[PDB]
C-alpha cells in the first residue's frame, strides 16, 4: 500500500506478502469381478456384457 | 298427356371413385424403428447399476 507523508516525515514500509499452496495426489481405481461362466455366456451368445 | 322424363325412368349417372373419412396411422411405427426378430418372445439385457 502507498503511504502519504509530509516534508520530513519518517517513511514506512509495506512489502507484498506471499504463500504457497500444494496439490494433493489422488489415486483412483475401479475393479470389477465376474465368473469365467460370465465370459463363456457373453463370448458364446455375443451379449456385450464385458464390453459394457 | 304431355311427354315427361318421369316416363323414361333414366338410370342415375355413377361418379368414379370412393369418398372416405381418413384414419390415423400408427405412431409407434414412426417413433421407434422396427428391428429384425425371429418367432417367439424376445429377451433384452438392461444395466441396473454402474460400478
Amino acid at each position: 500500500r502507498g503511504e502519504v507523508v509530509g516534508e520530513s516525515a519518517e517513511k514506512s514500509e509495506s512489502t507484498a506478502t506471499f504463500a504457497p499452496v500444494t496439490s494433493l495426489v489422488r489415486k483412483v481405481q475401479v475393479t470389477q469381478r465376474f465368473s469365467q461362466e460370465v465370459k463363456w455366456a457373453d463370448e458364446s451368445r455375443q451379449l456385450g456384457v464385458l464390453q459394457t | 298427356a304431355v311427354l315427361k322424363t318421369s316416363s323414361f325412368q333414366l338410370p342415375r349417372h355413377l361418379v368414379p371413385g370412393v369418398w372416405q373419412k381418413a384414419q390415423g396411422q400408427s405412431v409407434l411405427a414412426r417413433l421407434s424403428n422396427a428391428e429384425p426378430q425371429e418367432f417367439g418372445e424376445q429377451q433384452y439385457m438392461t444395466l441396473t447399476a454402474p460400478p
